[PDB]
């Protein structure tokens, strides 16, 4: 694959540091280091490839660049020269911060409302008020709902008080918030991943660690057990969903997993069978005894894997 | 075994060609030392 980002990357690794420095100063740290690694280790070089890269650069120069004067590269310096020639007020610099602020406001709208809230909860309530006013109404309502009641009411009250609509101080406020997400994204919290990791573990060790974390913190252990939970009760799992998964899942696999599963689980899973399938499954459960628990757990894990596959499809909310 | 002697003469010509191939390998080691190191890394990765 060669995306528009990747085409520019190939251009850079082909041309050299003379333009790479300008690209870096107009670029971001991870892509700078990506091109540095590309320079350190390169195996995408070919006699035709390099010429095609030059042709693609010529296309960008005649289209994306349109053979124009430096775009905000040397122009910003002449803009600063005009600013210096005019009153001693760096409005252009304030506009630069506003540009990042407006882009950050759009990013804030894109990114998760609760993460935005907890990144702004520590900040000033007036900061929260003005940023919520300047954000999209839908994103603002999402963050409002994700706020606690008292903080939310204070934010709306200070929104009502907010009339100063200030002017360059607002831009640097957003810049500080962006810098508090500018740091490496991380997001390795994996609130689901503990649960996911324990599910990936063996079932007996899963139960042992569940008991251990119940001793550690009933709250955290209960959250982990909830993350273990996958189609255990019909009302939360949704019958239509039990209907859709289990026709995709092999009937024999469901049977083997059910005869090792609890009778409530058997009943709630068979309630979404075609009646012939439910009767056949129950009759075979009566016929054959509990097969090896290893095979029963294998069928249960296959059921969970198909649940995860349909979660990947995203047509309905699993449990 | 005149044909075998001719084959031995061909083998001697092949040996001269092998020396030329070794000189070509030495030339690859000599010119574009960077490219030689890149090929070293590539052969190691293929290994």
């Amino acid at each position: 694959n060669l995306s528009g980002t990747d085409k520019s990357v190939i251009l850079l690794m082909t041309i050299g540091e003379d333009r790479a420095a300008e690209v870096f100063k107009h670029l971001s740290t991870r892509e700078v280091q990506a091109l540095s690694t590309a320079m350190a280790n390169v195996r995408q070089i070919s006699n035709k490839q390099l010429t095609d890269v030059l042709s693609e650069f010529e296309q960008e120069a005649e289209q994306f660049a349109a053979l124009n004067i430096n775009a905000n590269e040397y122009l910003r310096s002449v803009l600063v020269k005009a600013l210096g020639e005019e009153r001693a007020s760096s409005l252009l610099e304030d506009i630069l911060e506003t540009r990042d602020t407006t882009s950050g406001i759009e990013t804030l709208n894109f990114m998760e409302p609760q993460s935005a809230a907890d990144l702004i909860r520590d900040e000033h309530p007036q900061i929260i008020a003005t940023i919520l006013v300047h954000l999209k109404r839908s994103q603002a309502a999402d963050i409002l709902a994700l706020f606690d009641e008292r903080l939310r009411h204070d934010v709306m009250l200070r929104i009502a008080t907010f009339g100063g609509v200030q002017l360059a101080e607002l831009t640097e406020v957003l810049n500080g918030l962006l810098d508090g997400q500018n740091l490496k994204r991380s997001k390795m919290g994996g609130v689901r991943t503990a649960a996911e990791i324990i599910n990936l573990m063996k079932t007996q060790q899963e139960e042992a660690v569940i008991t251990a974390v119940r001793e550690f913190d009933g709250e955290l252990a209960q959250k982990i057990i909830d993350e273990m939970f996958l189609f255990e009760n019909l009302v939360d799992v949704d019958d239509r969903s039990i209907q859709r998964l289990l026709q995709e899942v092999d009937s024999e696999s469901l049977l083997i997993a059910l005869k090792g599963a609890e009778p409530p689980l058997r009943e709630k899973f068979l309630r979404n069978m075609s009646q012939r399938a439910a009767d056949i499954l129950r009759d075979d459960l009566a016929n054959r005894g509990p097969v090896r628990l290893s095979q029963v757990e294998n069928e249960q894990k296959a059921i969970l894997l198909i649940v995860r596959r349909l979660a990947e499809t995203g047509e309905m909310v699993i449990g | 075994k005149d044909e075998q002697l001719q084959q031995r003469r061909a083998n001697q010509r092949l040996g001269a060609e092998v020396m030329s191939q070794r000189i070509r390998e030495m030339s690859d080691n000599d010119p574009r030392v960077v490219a030689l190191v890149i090929r070293q890394w590539m052969s190691n990765d293929h290994e």
